[PDB]
């Protein structure tokens, strides 16, 4: 589309990511995981 | 049958025929100049309906076939099978739902991915079918009929127990007499049957209807056959009483003729016995004045409404001559008593004392078993008959089958039909080819010997070799239940019932000099049959009692004339390869000689001299089309010497010449009356026949004769909806189509799609399947049973599919040295020749399409310096490759356009036509054409080579080009090696220059000594191009379509 | 023709209907091994035809004629033409 390619589901309207393990991911030294972190870029900016 | 709710759709026709007619709308947009600027809505439209399109073309199928497949699964339900349907079932529900909330028709171009929803309902119905193949079995070995239904049909009636249009759709098919049925006043019960012209015999009792489809099937059966068992028998009640029972609307046709030859047989078998009693024959001599006077109170009204059966009484005459026949030969020889074999030769019809016939011949009989024909063409008896009828008649006492052959064009598969119609049986005339598998063979068999029909196996001969050897174990063996009087016969596993009033013949041709590929029968099957001879039948007898029997008067006189012209025309004319003088051209003049006296007596008068003046016309509506100029020219001087001064009077109509002139006008051709003759003359051909094969040599306008009239008869006739075949391209098992080995599923084909396609249309049209290829005759003799008297198209599997009154079949072809003589005396054909061809008409219409700016000196020049050139090459005739008249003219024209003055159009000249030449003509072909040029140039030595400029004026200098870039890294590639310019590669690339430029779309052919610099130079010329995207392909003794479709669809797009 | 005398000989020598006969074509040729084996266990005839079409066949047959151990009384008749290339350890193994 205009402003920037986009990803959209095929043949259907609502497309669903179950994830099913959120705890087990790993942390670094500090304590922040980049699975959240990319996760909260996606759930608040709807990119990346 | 559930009592579940639906919406559905219906008016389909209306929907889609507006999408076509705004696709070529959008068609007629692309043709306008300020298309440039409107292309862009023009997209939208095209893909808007490109998608809508599919999607109906979709729904329709997925909505017949959930239709069809509703109550089987519903009323016998098999889970495993019932998951896969419920499925289906859900997935085609929750659509329709939708669709039933909003019905705006552009909502399922803008629903939720419908695309793949409707293809995997499809996939999953024809999945469904796959498991349904062992459910069909079993109601084929359930009612013996069926065998001959494909499974598309069958499900229909097994599915569609109640609904009438189905019933009238498909009964046709399965009885073939019956051609549609009534309905009673709730229906619940069938009355009556019709017939083609509508003759109607109501039933004795009502048919109730139900679900379970032979339980009223049977019924049909049995009702049928005590329906004419009871209405012969009051008609014989009735007519042996003393007064006449003469009332031919109460009775069919098939009764009467029963009852007069039933009587007939009773009354002479009396006389022989009393007294000679030549008071019989002049009964039947008057009897026979008295039908041919009362005939002529229905002739002239003829078209009346609620009034037909003329028919009934021309079916009657022919028995009666019969009758005549038979006793002026007893009176003729004086015949003493019933025992001597004179009277015990001829055909009897006794009556048993159940009241149902015995035909019994010598010492032979059978039985009538009631099969209800309605209205059919019989045949004149010869005495040809005799002898087929006594041998088959014999060969069926002893048990065994019958083999009449011959040579090409006699009455021998006829002849099988006018058995079974004289007797009461049923026939299912088949054809025999292509090597189908011997459980194929096996199948159709056990449908034989289970109905109880006649399968006349026309063209046994051409069958593959041990596929006759395995099929002759199984006649042995059926052959054998059928003379142990065996109830049980065994053959391919199961306890197959066989029926005893069972049989099967063949018809074959013995393979002589030039009847195509057929393979010779083993020594040990033709064991099994009983030959019979049937090689020359009469010509006098049957044109005389022909037109005695319509209603014409003269027939003593002018049979004879129709014979001698038959025998002089075959006898001296000159033996063309194509011509015929068989016994299907004269039945062709027969009928239009009948159809002539059809309209001339209840449209006006009848006299003298116009009833020998029609026969004339109605012989050159045949005759007139296979000739040559100077042939017809001394066929006319034959036919003043037959006739003395009934010569000519020529075509009758003028306004479709007027849209033909018109439809020529319109698309920029020119206007030559030979053309419309020819197109007059081809609309007269497919009038009277089946198919048209239209002979010419290559380019001479043989194709845009079909290709005009269409469109000049499309502007007022119906619909002319044309399917083009080329039947030597695709193999042979995608065109006639083929079955899958191991699986036992026919695979369908082109053809036998389009005649679904044709046959699907309504009564209001009109179709030409077209085969624009060359002619074998081991694919074209399996059309015979189409372009037969007969008209029907039949699978290997043993579905027929029959034709109506409106299809042709048009083949275009080349020459006809390898085609049988069965297939030349089957359709009609269109001669043409080298010399109606005009040259100049064709120059005209490409100077026509010239942009005007040199058309001056392009007509000043070509009018004086043309025709000389063009006879002069056609004088030499040692050119290369081998070109017809209009291939010479194509190149000699297709080097000019765009000439500017005479010294350049000269040189244009020599390129166009010198090309196809050789070494040894084409330099005196240059000499004399500067010679009687103006000038010489000063190329006199090695005049090839000369190199007109534009910007000089320059004639002829040879120069020599050398390159000066010369290292070894030029030569690292194996090809692109440094072309060094010598002036036979110049006059090489003077000659690409014109045709790979993008203003000439023109393809072209090299032709070179093996190794001379072909594709080096070819290749350098595609160097010199702009934005073409080259892919050379390699052929070789290999090489098939396949292969250059991949070599294409790597490297091409898909746009729909 | 051969086949009535011979079928005439089955009906006279022997009764209950024990000839047995195959010919060979397009798709026999593997129930004709199967045949040949079970009516030489049971000792009942065989007559197999058509010998000339099926050329390359013959060498499983022969094979098989070699290989089999019959009982009294069975005895196997065929059928050919005259054929060029034909194999010729069954004519030496074969009256004509
Ligand atoms: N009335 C006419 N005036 C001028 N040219 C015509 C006319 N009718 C046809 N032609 C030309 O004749 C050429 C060949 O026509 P047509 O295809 O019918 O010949 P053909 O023999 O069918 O070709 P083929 O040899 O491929 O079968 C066409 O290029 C067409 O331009
Ligand atoms: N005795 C006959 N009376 C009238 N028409 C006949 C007779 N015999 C043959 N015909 C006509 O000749 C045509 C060809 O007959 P057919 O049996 O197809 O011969 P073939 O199989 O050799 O072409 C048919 O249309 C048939 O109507
Ligand atoms: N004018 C020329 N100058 C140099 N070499 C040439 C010339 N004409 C032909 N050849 C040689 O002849 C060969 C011709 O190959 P070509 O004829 O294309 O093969 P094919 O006949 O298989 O198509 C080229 O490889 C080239 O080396
Ligand atoms: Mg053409």
């Amino acid at each position: 589309t205009n402003t920037g390619r986009v990803y959209r589901p095929k043949d259907c309207e609502r497309l669903v990511l179950y994830l099913k393990d959120i705890n087990l991911p790993k942390l670094d030294k500090w304590g922040t995981s980049t699975l959240v972190a990319f996760l909260q870029q996606v759930l608040t900016y709807q990119g990346f | 049958s559930q009592s579940r709710t639906m919406k559905l759709i219906k008016d389909w026709k209306d929907i889609v025929n507006q999408v076509g007619d705004n696709r070529c709308l959008l068609q007629s947009l692309k043709d306008s100049p300020y298309y440039k600027g409107f292309e862009d809505k023009v997209s939208i439209w095209e893909r808007k309906l490109a998608e809508l399109d599919e999607y109906l073309q979709n729904l329709n199928h997925i909505q017949r076939k959930w239709v069809y497949l509703e109550p089987i699964f519903g009323r016998g339900a098999l889970p495993k099978e019932q998951t896969r349907f419920n499925r289906v079932d859900e997935d085609f529900r929750s659509i329709m739902t939708d669709i039933k909330k909003d019905n705006r028709v552009t909502t399922l171009t803008t629903h939720a991915g419908i695309r793949n929803s409707l293809l995997t309902i499809l996939d999953q119905l024809q999945r469904c079918q796959r498991s349904l193949n062992e459910f069909l079995e079993e109601k084929r070995s359930a009612f013996p009929r069926f065998y001959f239904i494909g499974d598309d049909d069958l499900l229909e009636i097994l599915g569609q127990s109640t609904n009438p249009s189905v019933i009238q759709s498909h009964l046709k098919k399965l009885f073939a007499g019956i051609n549609s049925v009534c309905f009673d006043e709730k229906s619940k019960h069938i009355t009556a049957m019709k017939s083609l012209e509508g003759e109607v015999v109501p039933f004795k009792n009502k048919v109730p209807l139900s679900n379970n489809v032979e339980t009223w099937l049977n019924d049909l059966a049995l009702e049928m056959k005590k329906t004419l068992e009871q209405l012969l028998k009051e008609c014989v009640t009735t007519g042996r009483s003393s007064q006449g029972a003469v009332d031919p609307s109460l009775f069919p046709s098939q009764i009467l003729c029963l009852a007069e030859q039933i009587k007939f047989t009773e009354d002479v078998e009396n006389a022989i016995k009393d007294h000679s009693l030549h008071q019989i024959e002049t009964q039947l001599v008057n009897k026979l004045e008295q039908y041919t006077n009362i005939d002529t109170s229905s002739e002239d009204p003829g078209n009346t409404e609620s009034g037909i059966l003329e028919l009934k009484l021309k079916a009657l005459i022919l028995d009666i001559i019969h009758n005549i026949d038979v006793v002026k030969q007893l009176n003729q020889i004086q015949v003493h008593t019933t025992e001597d074999w004179a009277w015990k030769k001829q055909l009897r019809f006794y009556m048993k004392s159940d009241h149902t016939c015995c035909v019994q011949m010598v010492d032979s009989e059978f039985q009538y078993t009631y099969e209800y024909q309605g209205n059919a063409s019989k045949l004149v008896y010869t005495p040809l008959t005799d002898k087929c009828y006594l041998t088959l008649t014999q060969a069926m006492k002893m048990g065994l089958g019958g083999n009449p052959y011959g040579p090409a064009g006699t009455g021998k598969t006829e002849s099988v039909k006018a058995l079974g119609g004289l007797l009461g049986r049923q026939v299912l005339v088949f054809n025999c080819d292509e090597g189908i598998d011997v459980k194929s063979m096996g199948r159709i068999f056990v449908g034989l010997v289970k109905c109880g029909a006649w399968g006349c196996f026309d063209e046994f001969n051409r069958l593959e070799e041990s596929v006759l050897s395995a099929v002759s174990m199984q006649i042995q063996t059926i052959q054998d239940a059928l003379k142990n009087h065996r109830t049980v016969c065994e053959l391919l596993g199961k306890e197959v019932e066989v029926n005893s009033n069972s049989g099967i013949f063949i018809t074959m041709n013995p393979a002589g000099k030039g009847y195509g590929g057929r393979q010779k029968l083993p020594d040990n099957l033709k064991q099994l049959f009983r030959p019979v001879a049937m090689s020359h039948p009469d010509n006098e007898l049957i044109a005389e009692v022909i037109l005695y029997s319509e209603g014409f008067k003269d027939a003593k006189v002018l049979s004879r004339k129709l014979v001698a012209i038959f025998n002089l025309s075959r006898e001296l004319l000159t033996p063309q390869q194509h011509y015929d003088w068989g016994l299907r051209a004269l039945k062709t003049v027969l009928r239009g000689s009948g159809n002539l006296l059809r309209q001339l007596n209840k449209s006006g008068t009848t006299q003298n001299a116009n009833e020998s003046h029609i026969v004339v016309q109605a012989l050159r509506l045949n005759t007139m089309s296979k000739f040559t100029f100077t042939d017809c020219t001394r066929f006319d001087a034959l036919i003043k010497d037959v006739f003395p001064g009934i010569e000519l009077k020529e075509v009758e109509y003028d306004e479709l010449s007027a849209a033909l002139k018109q439809v020529f006008e319109e698309a920029n051709y020119e206007i030559i009356p030979n053309q419309i003759k020819k197109a007059l003359e081809l609309y007269e051909q497919l009038c009277q026949r089946m198919g048209v094969v239209i002979v010419g040599p290559s380019g001479a306008g043989k194709s845009t004769l079909w290709r005009m009239l269409r469109a000049a008869l499309c502007k007022t006739g119906k619909v002319v909806k044309q399917y083009t075949m080329n039947p030597k391209a695709m193999p042979r098992y995608q065109l006639l189509g083929h079955i899958d080995m191991d699986t036992r599923e026919w695979s369908d084909g082109v053809l036998t799609n389009s005649a679904r396609q044709v046959v699907r249309e309504p009564q209001d049209v009109s179709s030409w399947i077209i085969c624009d290829g060359d002619i074998d005759p081991e694919w074209i003799e399996s059309l015979n049973s189409v372009l037969d008297d007969n008209r029907l198209l039949t699978m290997p599997s043993g579905e027929r599919i029959q034709f109506g009154p409106n299809v042709n079949f048009v083949f275009e072809t080349h020459d006809l040295s390898c085609a049988s003589p069965a297939t030349i005396s089957r359709m009609g054909m269109i001669f043409l020749s080298d010399e109606e061809t005009d040259l100049n008409s064709l120059i005209k219409s490409w100077l026509r399409n010239q942009p005007a700016e040199y058309r001056n000196n392009l007509e000043n020049w070509i009018g004086d310096y043309f025709e000389k050139a063009l006879q002069w090459v056609l004088k030499q005739n040692d050119y290369v490759v081998e070109t017809s008249l209009v291939g010479t003219v194509m190149n000699g024209l297709s080097h000019l356009h765009g000439c500017r003055d005479h010294d350049e159009f000269i040189i244009n000249l020599i390129r166009g036509l010198g090309g196809n030449l050789n070494m040894k003509s084409r330099l005196e072909f240059t000499k004399e054409v500067f010679h009687w040029a103006r000038e010489s140039p000063p190329d006199f030595h090695k005049p090839m080579d000369t190199y007109y400029d534009s910007t000089r004026g320059r004639l002829a200098t040879y120069v020599l080009k050398k390159p000066e870039d010369l290292t070894a890294d030029d030569f690292s590639n194996g090809l692109t090696l440094p072309v060094i310019q010598t002036p036979d590669m110049q006059r090489g690339l003077d000659y690409f220059k014109p045709w790979l430029s993008s203003d000439t779309k023109q393809p072209f052919i090299l032709v070179g000594p093996e190794g001379c610099g072909k594709g080096m130079l070819l290749r350098y010329a595609f160097s010199q191009l702009r934005s073409t995207q080259i892919a050379t392909v390699h052929c070789s003794a290999q090489t098939t379509s396949r292969h250059l479709l991949q070599k294409l669809s790597q490297t091409c797009m898909v746009i729909s | 023709d051969p086949s009535q005398e011979l079928q005439e000989l089955a009906n006279a020598e022997r009764s209950g209907e024990c000839y047995h006969q195959v010919a060979m074509g397009q798709g026999q040729a593997d129930l004709a091994i199967q045949m040949l084996k079970e009516c030489a266990r049971n000792g009942d005839w065989l007559c197999l035809k058509n010998l000339h079409l099926v050329v390359s066949w013959l060498p499983v047959l022969e094979k098989e004629l070699n290989t089999l151990q019959p009982k009294d009384t069975f005895r196997l008749w065929l059928t050919a033409e005259v054929h060029p290339n034909f194999t010729p350890i069954l004519l030496q193994s074969s009256l004509k």
